[PDB]
């Protein structure tokens, strides 16, 4: 999903469904690899839990 | 089939597949029938809830 090796151009989006699995956020909300993270409904803090 | 083995081949279920909300597939094993005694000898259950 972040690291993909490709990604879609807006005017084709993709959307992509995720279940059956854990949503671990450590290694996302905690790492350096982006200059943007907001939340708009959750703490981002509270996406372990 | 010369292999000395069991091999599955047909397996006519559907002929599409369009929405797939959950999936799950077990770790793999080799099924086989073996071992006899010549009276009807096995009973299986199942509840489905
Ligand atoms: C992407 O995965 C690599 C390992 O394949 C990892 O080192 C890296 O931190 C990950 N980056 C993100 C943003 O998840
Ligand atoms: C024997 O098994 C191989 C793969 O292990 C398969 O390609 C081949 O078609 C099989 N032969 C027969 C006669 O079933
Ligand atoms: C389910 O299939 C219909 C018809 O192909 C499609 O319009 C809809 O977007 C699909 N939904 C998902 C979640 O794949």
């Amino acid at each position: 999903v972040f690291n993909a090796t490709r990604f879609a151009s807006v005017y084709a989006w993709n959307r992509k469904r995720i279940s059956n699995c854990v949503a671990d956020y450590s290694v996302l909300y905690n790492s350096a690899s982006f200059s943007t993270f907001k939340c708009y409904g959750v703490s981002p803090t509270k996406l372990n839990d | 089939k010369n292999n000395k083995s069991w091999m599955e081949s047909e397996f006519r279920v559907y002929s599409s597949a369009n929405n797939c909300t959950f999936e799950y597939v077990s770790q793999p094993f080799l099924m086989d029938l073996e071992g006899k005694q010549g009276n009807f000898k096995n009973l299986s259950e199942f509840v489905f809830k």
